[PDB]
């Protein structure tokens, strides 16, 4: 069985998509 | 606030401003210094008087003091912005060392004092400025040659495969098959013609056995350039000897794989779940896949090595020589982006190694 | 407090869709996972691939996790200064598919699953300062 644990710290659409729709603007 | 895209070549800098359709700022990737510093133009303008140095070989930066030269001059002389004002994305070549990643992320946020950065490999990029997620990118350019397979916007290290010459190689060759036909180019000017020659006249043929064994018959190969001055050079069979190099890197000596080997042996690397996606979205990136001829070379070449793709075409965007800036122009602009900056925050808890963490 | 508190905190920002704790090292098994997700079901087959000598089968066609299959992106896992993978995993039909990291520390692996649309590099972060948490209290 697992050891015991040691404290913690204490301190859509998809991509193609936005690119696809990302709109550039001319320069400018 | 407005981020940058600064494309770091071994010839050439591309530089600008996301959401723009253009980098404001293409020029040479040189700093010079006398002698006994200039950037860029001017550093050509006087390239006689000055030692000129190219910060960038084969696509790694190995001159960092003349690197920090060149962003300096890029942000304040050519986009004539505040770095600390913007964040700001890099672009860095195929198996960019981890030490080199680090330096850049150092002087970005150190020495430059930027609010946030990112560091994208550049046929990603180019992928990205086609259209697509998933497809193996061949990135060709002045000093360095890759096959990238990228899936869903993750590049592929272990299938990243190099070819071992670009553009600056096949303007020498050309130079020497024409020294060859009778011409001299002894000066930097006349090599600077060759290369336009070579960028306006050169062209892949599609069956080259032919196109040799036809060429004195011809009456459409021989073409002439005629430059301002009058002088005219003449080219024939050297229009297509000069890229056949690509294929066949023996014209220049070497007994490396042509670049339709390094495509089929770069997605034979990769899972074969991806290799019929990899295929059907094969882009040409950079200035040395812009001759005439050069997908429909391709398409001929991978069919003979993997007869499955005989009806797929080549991708081969018209903007490619900016494609890399263009994809990071269109990335940077995305909402999908703001979680991938590496901000100052990070980078003061984390250190420059942040990068090995965030970007990839 | 045992392992579950760890796969809260991992779970804690949002980022992630499935965690989990495996020992390789003195109680090789799952010492905690997300209830009902991928990473519950990892086998000892499958971490044998992980830590394995090979690394260089799983880019034929993949890994699995949970029976998951998985493409290799990055491997750096038996590296001790890196000791971290990603991956993504792998669908047909176009379903949506979501970046994985797989870190070592002394006994055990930490992976990590992001969600729909999350980057990578924020879920190879978060692992990797686990794993760093971990190491430092010879785990
Ligand atoms: N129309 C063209 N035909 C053939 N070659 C071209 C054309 N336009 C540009 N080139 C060549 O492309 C190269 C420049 O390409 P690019 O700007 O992609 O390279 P870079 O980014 O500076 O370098 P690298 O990517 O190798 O670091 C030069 O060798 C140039 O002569
Ligand atoms: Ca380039």
């Amino acid at each position: 069985g697992p050891p015991p644990a040691p404290p913690l710290p204490a301190a859509a659409p998809g991509l193609a998509a936005a690119i696809a729709g990302a709109k550039l603007r001319k320069v400018s | 606030t407005t981020a940058l895209v600064c494309d770091n070549g071994s010839g050439l800098v591309k530089a600008g401003f996301a959401g723009d359709d253009a980098p404001r700022a293409v020029f040479p990737s040189i700093v010079g210094r006398p002698r006994h510093s200039y950037v860029g133009d001017e550093a050509q303008s006087k390239r006689g008087i000055l030692t000129l140095k190219y910060p960038i070989e084969h696509g790694i930066i190995t001159n960092w003091d003349d690197m920090e030269k060149i962003w300096h001059h890029t942000f304040y002389n050519e986009l004539r912005v505040a770095p600390e004002e913007h964040p700001t994305l890099l672009t860095e070549a195929p198996l960019n060392p981890k030490a080199n990643r680090e330096k850049m992320t150092q002087i970005m946020f150190e020495t430059f004092n930027v609010p946030a950065m990112y560091v994208a490999i550049q046929a990603v990029l180019s992928l990205y400025a086609s259209g697509r997620t998933t497809g193996i990118v061949l990135d060709s350019g002045d000093g360095v040659t890759h096959n990238v397979p990228i899936y869903e916007g993750y590049a592929l290290p272990h299938a990243i495969m190099r070819l071992d010459l670009a553009g600056r190689d096949l303007t020498d060759y050309l130079m020497k098959i024409l020294t060859e036909r009778g011409y001299s180019f002894v000066t930097t000017a006349e090599r600077e013609i060759v290369r336009d020659i070579k960028e306006k006249l050169c062209y892949v043929a599609l069956d080259f056995e032919n196109e040799m064994a036809t060429a004195a018959s011809s009456s459409s190969l021989e073409k002439s350039y005629e430059l301002p001055d009058g002088q005219v050079i003449t080219i024939g069979n050297e229009r297509f000897r000069c890229p056949e190099t690509l294929f066949q890197p023996s014209f220049i000596g070497m007994e490396s794989a042509g670049i339709h080997e390094t495509t089929y042996n770069s997605i034979m690397k990769c899972d074969i779940d991806i290799r019929k996606d990899l295929y059907a979205n094969n882009v040409m990136s950079g200035g040395t896949t812009m001759y005439p001829g050069i997908a429909d070379r391709m398409q001929k070449e991978i069919t003979a090595l993997a007869p499955s793709t005989m009806k797929i075409k080549i991708i081969a965007p018209p903007e490619r020589k900016y494609s890399v800036w263009i994809g990071g122009s269109i990335l940077a602009s995305l909402s999908t982006f703001q979680q991938m900056w590496i901000t100052k925050q990070e980078y003061d808890e984390a250190g420059p190694s942040i990068v090995h963490r965030k970007c990839f | 407090a045992g392992w579950n508190a760890y796969i809260d905190n991992l779970m804690a920002d949002g980022t992630c869709q499935d965690a989990a704790i495996v020992g390789y090292k003195d109680s090789p098994s799952v010492w905690a996972a997300v209830p009902g997700k991928t990473f519950v079901n990892i086998t000892p087959a499958e971490v044998g691939v992980l830590v394995g000598k090979d690394r260089s089968s799983f880019y034929v066609n993949g890994l699995t996790l949970g029976g998951q299959k998985c493409s290799v992106i990055r491997d750096s896992l038996l590296q001790d200064g890196e000791f971290s993978m990603d991956l993504r995993t792998k669908s047909t039909g176009g379903a949506p598919t979501f970046n994985v990291t797989v870190t070592k520390t002394d006994k055990t692996l930490v992976l990590l699953m992001g969600k729909e649309g999350v980057h990578g590099g924020l879920i190879n972060k978060k692992c990797y300062e686990m794993a760093s948490h971990l190491r430092r209290s010879q785990y």
